[PDB]
This record gives C-alpha cells, sequence and structure tokens, in this order.
C-alpha cells in the first residue's frame, strides 16, 4: 500500500530539485 | 512540455507511456496507479471525429522509462487485457475525459512505483495558487530525449471560464501561470493522459489530482491547461476496480 512513496527519493530520505516549490505553495 | 525541465532518474516511477502496435508510435502518457492498472485520458483511445477508436489489442504500454534509448534491465513492456472509458465521456468539452487500462502485473522497482489516488487530500490540496507537477514526452513547443517535468499553480474556476469559450464543467480544472505571473509553462501535444501530481504535506505521498486533457495552444498568455478532476471521478474508478 506504499503508493506515492518514490524509492529513489522518499524511501531514501531524498528530495528532487523542484519538490520544495510545491510544498511552499501549500503554505 | 513547454518551459519544462529534465526529470531526474526515478522522479516519476508511476510515469507510463502509451504506444500503438502498428505503426509503432507514442500516443499518450499515463500513470501507474497499481501493479495492474494504468490511468490515462479518454481521447487517447476514443475520439470519433478523428476516426480514433483503439482497443486493448491495438496498444501496449512501457513503464519505467527515462529516455525515448533502450533502458536495459529497467523498463518493462506489457499488453492490455481490457480498456474502460467513462460511460458519460463527452467527446463532442471532453467532459469526464478519463479511462482505465488493465494490464499481467508489473514488477515494481526503484523506477516503477504506483501513485496515490486522492481522498477527501483533495479538499486540502485543490486550491488556487497551489502548485502541481506535470510530466510528459510531449512537444517542447506548440509549433525531447528525456522526460519533462513542470510545476504549475492551479487557477481558480472564474479565471478558467473567462479564458475560454468551451463550456467548462465541474469535472475539470485549469492550471498555469497568468500573463502577469512571471513564469511560463504548460503541457502540450503528446502530453495527453500525463499525470498532474501534488505532494501531500500530511503523509509525504504523491497524489494524482488530475489528467492532461485539453488546452488552447501551448503556453499562450491568457490560456491555461485543463486537467480531468480525478477525485470527482474516483467513484467510477473504484467501481471498475
Ligand atoms: O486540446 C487541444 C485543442 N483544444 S480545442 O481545440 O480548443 C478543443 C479540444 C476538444 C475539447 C474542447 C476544446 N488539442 C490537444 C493538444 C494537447 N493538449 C494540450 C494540453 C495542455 N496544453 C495544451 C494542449 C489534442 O491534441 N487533442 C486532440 C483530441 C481532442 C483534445 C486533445
Amino acid at each position: 500500500a506504499d503508493c506515492g512513496l518514490r524509492p529513489l527519493f522518499e524511501k531514501k530520505s531524498l528530495e528532487d530539485k523542484t519538490e520544495r516549490e510545491l510544498l511552499e505553495s501549500y503554505i | 512540455i513547454v518551459e519544462g525541465s529534465d526529470a531526474e532518474i526515478g522522479m516519476s516511477p508511476w510515469q507510463v507511456m502509451l504506444f500503438r502496435k502498428s505503426p509503432q508510435e507514442l500516443l499518450c502518457g499515463a500513470s501507474l496507479i497499481s501493479d495492474r492498472w494504468v490511468l490515462t485520458a479518454a481521447h487517447c483511445l476514443l475520439y470519433p471525429p478523428w476516426d480514433k477508436n483503439f482497443t486493448e489489442n491495438d496498444l501496449l504500454v512501457r513503464i519505467g522509462k527515462h529516455s525515448r534509448r533502450y533502458e536495459r534491465n529497467i523498463e518493462k513492456i506489457s499488453m492490455l487485457e481490457k480498456i474502460y472509458i467513462h460511460p458519460r465521456y463527452n467527446w463532442r468539452n471532453l467532459d469526464r475525459d478519463i479511462a482505465l487500462m488493465k494490464l499481467k502485473p508489473v514488477a515494481f522497482s526503484d523506477y516503477i512505483h504506483p501513485v496515490c489516488l486522492p481522498d477527501r487530500t483533495a479538499a486540502s490540496l485543490l486550491q488556487a495558487g497551489y502548485k502541481g507537477r506535470v510530466t510528459g514526452w510531449g512537444n517542447l513547443k506548440e509549433t525531447p530525449s528525456v522526460l519533462q517535468v513542470v510545476n504549475l499553480p492551479i487557477v481558480e474556476r472564474p479565471v478558467c471560464k473567462d479564458s475560454t469559450r468551451i463550456r467548462i464543467t465541474d469535472n475539470m480544472f485549469c492550471a498555469g501561470y497568468k500573463p502577469d505571473e512571471g513564469k511560463r509553462g504548460d503541457a502540450c501535444e503528446g502530453d495527453s493522459g500525463g499525470p498532474f501530481v501534488m505532494k501531500s504535506p500530511f503523509n509525504n505521498r504523491w497524489y494524482q489530482m488530475g489528467i492532461v486533457s485539453w488546452g488552447e495552444g501551448c503556453d499562450r498568455d491568457g490560456k491555461y491547461g485543463f486537467y480531468t478532476h480525478v477525485f470527482r471521478l474516483k467513484k467510477w474508478i473504484q467501481k471498475v476496480i
């Protein structure tokens, strides 16, 4: 049931370059 | 994708590309929602005015691809068992432009992973200003080697309606920067079916909020891209799964 959790990123406690933008938009 | 950028390896594990058997050609994009189900845009399979009517035996999918270069020991091919277009697909404003293609189950990997479907997330993440991510190997301009990604803010209902002459239904939503927003960006031809995702700051998961459906031109000032409002059609998806 681990949907959305990207192995190369979330699973490895890593984040992609443009990821922060989205989160900042959430405020 | 216009004004997009190169996707990193494994940035979108749910990214799937739809191909036609013969002539072997890339038709649309799609998302892996589970090990046996793929979500895409209805017009990718059915669109009567263009004598477009494809079935499970005229197509095939390819998952885990970064470049359009045989990603050896990474990418996976698959045939479709059945296809499902929404019964009320208005192909005559593309209302309810959504479809489900059933695959044998694909083996998950660091490059192949399913995206989450929105839950009552929808109410929180669907707000004008909030950005989402679009991905696709579609046209770079109106008139790529690797996957393209572009973050775009969702636009409010009234702005969406005023920017077009097509009857906008509640089963969709527009996104993109305004003519005086500064940045540019938009999906384009070939990007049809591509996913529109958002990262939930509550459970750290990616949810596919929409599907690339239509848009007047590509990255035109005053125009915004319209995506299928996935959550609203979740009931259908749930019923057929
Ligand atoms: O959507 C169009 C054109 N729009 S349209 O002619 O005004 C028309 C399309 C049918 C529904 C009502 C609007 N063409 C697309 C191109 C790819 N989609 C885009 C997504 C975001 N940004 C720009 C374009 C297309 O090829 N289609 C042809 C089949 C029907 C709709 C999709």
